């Protein structure tokens, strides 16, 4: 009865999937039928073998406490904590690999330093000397100091400069100032053990402390170091959606997250031997396509075409045109191994962090990265000989998209509206001014996943379209950004098409689209860098600005960690999918009310995007009045 | 207070005032008295542009308040703010109209009051031609009568039209400035509402010139924003009403510069507290460029002054040549690494030397900061220094990098020339020429011997080495596009240079990569791309599309060019070649003489005499003008026989190319002693003597094919 998507190409292939007789993520959601209301409310605990225990989400009725004595609030808050601990760890290991790659950069090696100016500037944040030193001794000293942020047991951690000092001392008084990344993950996992913490407030506060090691450390260093090694993103053109697949080219799709592999596949797709090889098997060339975050990472830096977002990964295989599906870690549906048994596609896993049964394991040798990517790519190009062009169905649907909007590039773009003799250059002042003046009502980040509980991409598009109509500039990352890209919002033409008067004027003056694709989900750290720069420039804290974050169709534990650190940093967050918290009323009051008194923001749970847009606008105008703007 | 509410409040105040004076109107004169401005076919122009309806009697003036009420929705969205700003403007026309219905002559000089239609026509046509670059609506009060006159005379000097309204009229008459239409300084009225009489200038300008109809308000606002160049300057404390009026200027498209702290809006409402530089921010905020850049140096500056010839008997100081070490450098720098308009002379100036003409070292350091500036544009900015300096009367500049040569004359020093003026020219021209890619300029002229040495090998040489290294890799066959420059058509109209990776521009200062970059900065510039298509012969370098574009740019004076041959259809030569190649039939080769060498060559001519036999944009077989780096080129005379034809150079040319030339000799299977086989002026300078020298050394050219 309900529509499965709002994207036509997504729907066309869904029909082919039914004809071919293959399962999709929608079909498995249906097979699940009415999902257990206990786990949907968070009032089930399995933290020890006395259980499984389930208490009633309706207070006063049914079973009240678990066998150990845990209340509903205790069970909910611990389950919520372990979600943050998981998402934190996901981004943690991500940035740890990126820092390790930076430690192994050499002058003549496969991994180099590409943005010397950024490294010199990042080195100043770690108190690493740069005057007259070799650029790789600097990079190694930066990597070492960044790695210390993951497991140091003595001393304090290094935090970015755009984090307002008001917020640091706020965290200190609240007792949520971050420690080492792995050290907090262990701390949350410790207190959630049976017979440890049994207080909702203290439990949530540990979760907020954990999430800070993600946004301002794990994800932040991951992004900063990814820019140093691969290049800081700048505005770039690309095409999005499943129509980027070419029938007469070798289609290699990069799925996953960790960017070192996809960065090396891009460089491997230009080796004359591998270029000549694709021609020898009968194709026109090598057509690199990205999906999800590793697709975002290479599109921001190299404009590689974005094949699609989370709930489309199954449908790319259904086209019958994917010769290689090269995946690393995070958000690779294990169903792909069974699905690709019905097609010539070679589904190749590469990271020992994410083995998948019945896939083809080709370990990405991080000690010979380029040679290793070539070996994996050659296997994909050879697989082109096994394509059956009669069963191929590539929908004729693709949209142009502009992305590459890093903080540096937004600042660079804003310099255009600065009078040579008046203001300062290379600052975020132009954006602060249009916010203070009121031409822009606010700025909203729209991030998040896809989720079968929501018509895929429908909540993203309605939220984004509604915010830009009310003169709220919108920045996007991850699968939401790729949902904007497919729809056609990442175009300068989208301003007069969909934006209100103020946003349309700023868009024309700055020469930008109304929706800024700021990269992958570790790249959300760019959003914090941006908002923090505006707060510092206006002498205020981040809870005082008219900013907001939205997760219209989230799913991953990464999103819970992301949403939790966005709030603790001081930014109101709207969720479009109810988290499993309804069972514990104290947990609800903490996340949706008391949070305000702690950090200056709170969570909002709204499944109607049009309602959420109202709330965001009203909350912004409320905060605007408090600030006098 | 929030900025939207600050405008709304004033807008309501504007409306409230209009209701009060139109009430005076209906009591003294009834609802049927004629309402009209003098000498205007458009009745009330702001109300006419908005609604296309004319207002004749007082009852209609009272009924036109409903317009101001309809434009005043109090919602914090951008469109409502502009409309509210329009409301204040319409209420200003209402108030102003009532002034003219209560008194037959309500304005008396010095205040002009309402502007008649004939003045619009007299003043409109120079606004279209840009003879008056913009209009400056300056209202309010300056902190000092001197600071107000300083500004209005500045605008007056730029030729643009300035209109005063408010206390500044009394400050401007105190500051000795003179008003009048022919003086381009018009005072409207002392009241804030008399800004509407410059607003009716722009609106009536649309209805007359744009030919648009009344009621096409959004088409008016497009014409006012794009065509008529207005900008308002608000000085002194800003009331809510005047801020509302400022929103009206935003609605027409006019940025609002002020000295009052205010919530800025980019390109629209700005604070500049430095009055000395206020005019500059205003002109930029309205994208207004004056026809002639201002020069602080007293000596005359023009393009006609370039090419002037200064003899030894008329020169004051000489820098460069083989006599002194003189270099010029332009390098990109960080924003915080340079201070804007920072001029520094390190060493003896021209006032210190009171003796006969002497030679000083000259190091010209030029640090430039830019948001989008990059390392590939440094040679482009260096090139303009030759064109910047030679424009100055009494100074002469030739050469490129560290092989430059500068001569200053006795007239300029007798006119008070100083080394401080050098940076003043470079600072202003670099901004004027490259106003989009350049933010700040810092110029440091060095005549100190230590700092000239402590800035040549440290910043000048490494920038050149990295520069010359990026061309060494390239070969003409690898590229697919050549570039055509016509800058020197100012004195050689038929001359066009085709720059290739292996054939640099004969001035030496323009490379293939340099010519590619000049096209990126200036699409309507001198350097233009030419695709390598329709090749007829690769050995001599004849291209069909090259012949197509040379014929066009030379206006049909040249029909065919060969790039790597000097006997068949040679490329022309202008007049800035560092060296000259001349055909000697006795040696079955060619001779090369450089500019600095002043003695005779075995061709019976000196460099100045050879220069008369090659330049002028004339197709000259056997003679070519070329840069110094083109000597060691693989494609240098490839059809004739390459570098193997050279038999005579001065000793200075040998020692400078010994490393570069020996390698090209071994690349053509010539023994490393090839630089030594060439004759020089310490051996013999006559063909009778040189021939036997070439027979003794066993020169490879002697046993080549005859050249012709
Ligand atoms: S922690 Fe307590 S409520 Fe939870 S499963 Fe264990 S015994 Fe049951
Ligand atoms: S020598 Fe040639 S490239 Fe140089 S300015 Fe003159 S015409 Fe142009
Ligand atoms: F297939
Ligand atoms: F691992
Ligand atoms: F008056
Ligand atoms: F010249
Ligand atoms: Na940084
Ligand atoms: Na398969
Ligand atoms: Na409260
Ligand atoms: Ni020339
Ligand atoms: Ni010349």
């Amino acid at each position: 009865e309900k529509a499965k998507s709002i994207d036509q190409a997504t729907l066309q292939l869904l029909d082919k999937a039914k004809q071919d007789g293959v399962e999709t993520v929608w079909d498995r959601k249906a097979d699940m039928k009415v999902q257990c209301g206990f786990g949907s409310a968070g009032v089930c605990c399995r933290n020890c073998s006395m259980g499984p225990c389930r208490v009633s989400p309706v207070p006063g009725k049914g079973v009240e406490r678990g066998i150990c004595g845990a209340t509903a609030d205790v069970i909910v808050s611990r389950n919520f904590a372990r979600m943050v601990a998981a998402g934190t760890a996901a981004h943690s290991d991500h940035g740890r690999s990126i820092a390790l790659s930076l430690y192994h950069t050499s002058k003549d090696g496969d991994i180099k330093v590409k943005d010397e100016n950024k490294l010199k500037e990042v080195a100043k944040s770690f108190n690493v000397e740069t005057e007259g030193r070799d650029i790789y001794d600097i990079a190694h000293d930066v990597a070492k100091e960044g790695l210390s942020n993951y497991g140091k047991q003595l001393g304090e951690v290094t935090l970015p400069p755009s984090l307002p000092e008001k917020r640091k001392e706020l965290w200190r008084k609240l007792g949520v100032y971050p420690r080492a990344v792995d050290r907090e993950i262990a701390a949350v996992m410790h207190s959630t053990h049976i017979g440890c913490n049994a207080d909702a407030e203290a439990m949530i506060k540990m979760s907020m402390r954990c999430s800070l090691t993600d946004g301002w450390m794990g994800s932040f260093m991951g992004t900063e170091f990814s820019d140093i090694m691969f290049g800081t993103p700048h505005s770039i053109d690309t095409e999005a959606n499943l129509g980027v697949l070419e029938k007469n080219s070798v289609n290699v799709v990069l799925h996953g997250h960790e960017p070192l592999l996809s960065e090396m596949v891009v460089e491997a797709a230009s080796d004359p031997e591998l270029v000549e090889l694709a021609k020898s098997v009968g194709a026109d060339g090598i057509n690199l396509c990205g999906m999800c975050c590793t697709g975002n990472e290479v599109s921001m830096r190299h404009g590689i075409k974005i094949a699609g977002n989370f709930m489309q990964q199954e449908l790319a295989v259904v086209t019958g045109a994917v010769d290689g599906l090269i995946v690393d870690v995070q958000c690779i549906m294990p169903a792909l191994a069974k699905l690709s048994k019905s097609y010539h596609t070679k589904f190749i896993t590469t990271s020992p962090k994410a083995h998948i049964t019945d896939s083809i394991y080709m370990e990405f040798d991080e000690e010979n990265p380029l040679d290793s990517a070539k070996k994996i790519l050659k296997e994909a190009i050879l697989n082109f000989k096994n394509r059956d062009q009669s069963k191929v169905m590539i929908p004729e649907l693709k949209c142009k998209a502009i992305l590459g909007y890093s903080v540096e590039e937004i600042i660079n773009k804003l310099d255009k509206v600065v009078n040579t003799q008046i203001g300062p250059m290379q600052t975020v002042k132009p954006l602060a001014d249009v916010l203070v003046s009121g031409v822009l009502r606010g700025a909203a980040a729209v991030v998040g996943c896809n989720n079968p509980k929501v018509v895929q991409d429908s909540a993203h598009i309605e939220t984004i379209k509604g915010l830009i109509k009310n003169d709220v500039i919108v920045v996007v990352t991850g699968c939401a950004a790729q949902a904007a890209a497919k729809y056609g919002l990442l175009q300068k033409e989208a301003a007069e098409k969909y934006a209100g008067p103020g946003l349309a004027t700023v868009c024309k003056l700055v020469d930008i689209p109304p929706v800024l694709h700021m990269g992958s989900c570790v790249d959300i750290s760019r959003i914090l860098d941006l908002v923090g720069r505006v707060a510092n420039l206006l002498g205020v804290d981040m809870s005082d600005l008219p900013v907001a974050g939205v997760a219209p169709e989230w799913m991953s534990e990464k999103a819970v960690a992301i949403g939790t650190y966005v709030v603790t940093s001081g930014i109101d967050t709207w969720l479009g999918v109810a988290p499993p918290v309804t069972g514990g009323p104290e947990v609800v009051d903490i996340l949706t009310n008391k949070m305000e008194d702690w950090v200056g923001a709170k969570f909002f749970i709204e499944t109607d995007p049009h309602k959420a847009v109202e709330q965001i606008v009203n909350r912004m105008n409320e905060k605007r009045k408090k600030l006098g703007i | 207070m929030n900025l939207f509410q600050t405008v709304f409040t004033g807008s309501k105040q504007a409306l409230a005032a209009a209701e009060g004076i139109v009430k005076q109107a209906v009591d003294e004169k009834g609802r049927d008295y004629k309402v009209a401005f003098p000498d205007t076919a458009y009745s009330l122009p702001v109300i006419f542009a908005a609604t296309g309806k004319k207002i004749t009697n007082v009852g209609e003036l009272e009924g036109a308040l409903d317009i101001v009420r309809s434009l005043i929705v109090e919602e914090e969205m951008l469109d409502k703010l502009l409309n509210s700003g329009l409301a204040t403007a319409v209420a200003a026309e209402i108030i102003e109209a009532a002034k003219y219905v209560l008194s037959d002559a309500p304005y008396a000089e010095p205040c002009v009051g309402f502007i008649s239609d004939p003045i619009i026509r007299s003043l409109g046509v120079p606004l279209v031609t840009g003879d008056i670059p913009g209009v400056a609506v300056i209202l309010g009060e300056c902190p000092d009568s001197e600071t107000a006159a300083k500004i209005i005379k500045d605008y007056q000097s730029k030729g643009l039209l300035t209109c005063l309204v408010g206390k500044v009229i009394d400050q401007a008459i105190e500051g000795k400035v003179k008003m009048g239409l022919d003086l381009r300084v018009i005072p409207l009225g002392y009241d804030v509402t008399s800004v509407i009489h410059v607003v009716t200038i722009a609106i009536r300008a649309a209805l007359i010139f744009g030919g648009i109809k009344g009621g096409q308000l959004n088409d008016i606002l497009k014409y006012t924003a794009e065509r008529v160049p207005a900008f308002v300057n608000a000085f002194g404390p800003l009331s809510e009403l005047v801020v509302s009026a400022g929103a009206g200027a935003i609605a027409l498209g006019f940025p609002v510069l002020t000295d009052q702290v205010v919530p800025e809006v980019p390109t629209l409402l700005l604070t500049q507290k430095d009055y000395d530089k206020m005019v500059k921010t205003s002109l930029e905020a309205r994208n207004i460029k004056i026809k002639i850049t201002e020069i602080p140096i007293p000596v005359s500056f023009a393009a006609a002054f370039e090419g002037e010839r200064i003899r030894k008997n008329d020169m004051l100081a000489e820098f460069g040549g083989n006599k002194t070490k003189a270099w010029e450098l332009v390098m990109c720098a960080d924003q915080g690494e340079v201070e804007d308009h920072k001029i520094e002379v390190i060493g003896p100036d021209i006032d210190t030397i009171d003796k006969a003409p002497g030679r000083m070292p000259l190091g010209m350091l030029i640090k430039v900061s830019g948001t989008n500036m990059q390392k590939d544009f440094e040679p482009v900015l260096e090139r303009r220094l030759h064109y910047f300096l030679n424009y100055i009367e009494g100074v002469m500049h030739v050469g490129q990098r560290n092989l430059t040569w500068v001569r200053i004359g006795k007239e300029a020093f007798e006119k008070g020339f100083r080394l401080k003026h050098f940076g003043e020219v470079i600072y202003a021209k670099m901004l004027d020429e490259f106003g989009s890619v350049v933010d700040k300029c810092e110029v440091t002229i060095i005549t100190d011997p230590g700092k000239a040495e402590e800035l040549e090998g440290k910043y000048a040489v490494p920038r050149y080495k990295e520069r010359d290294a990026r061309l060494e890799s390239l070969v003409d066959e690898k590229v697919d596009t050549f570039y055509s420059c016509n800058l020197c058509q100012s004195f050689a109209p038929a001359h066009v240079c085709i720059v290739t990776p292996e054939r640099l521009g004969l001035c030496g200062a323009v490379s293939w990569l340099d010519a590619k970059a000049t096209l990126e900065l200036n699409p309507t510039g001198p350097c233009q791309a030419v695709p390598k298509e329709g090749v007829v012969d690769e050995n001599l370098g004849i291209w069909e599309k090259v012949n197509e574009t040379v014929s066009k740019i030379s206006q049909g004076a040249v029909t065919s060019v060969t790039l790597y041959s000097i006997l068949q259809d040679p490329m022309t030569s202008c007049g800035c070649f560092e060296c000259i190649t001349g055909i000697m039939p006795e040696a079955n080769g060619v001779v090369m003489v450089n500019r600095e060498f002043g003695a005779t060559t075995p061709l019976g001519m000196t460099f100045g005499e050879l220069a008369s036999m090659t330049g002028g944009g004339v197709q000259t077989p056997g003679f070519m003008g070329h840069g110094r780096q083109f000597i060691a080129s693989k494609k240098f005379m490839k059809g004739e026989g390459g570098l193997g034809r050279i038999v005579w150079m001065p000793k200075e040319l040998k020692d400078f190319v010994a490393e570069k030339l020996n390698k090209t000799a071994k690349e053509l299977y010539n023994i490393d002693n090839f630089a030594d086989m060439i004759c020089d002026e310490t051996i013999a300078t006559e063909s009778e003597e040189v021939v036997k020298f070439l027979e003794e050394k066993g020169h490879p050219a002697l046993k080549m094919d005859p050249i012709m």
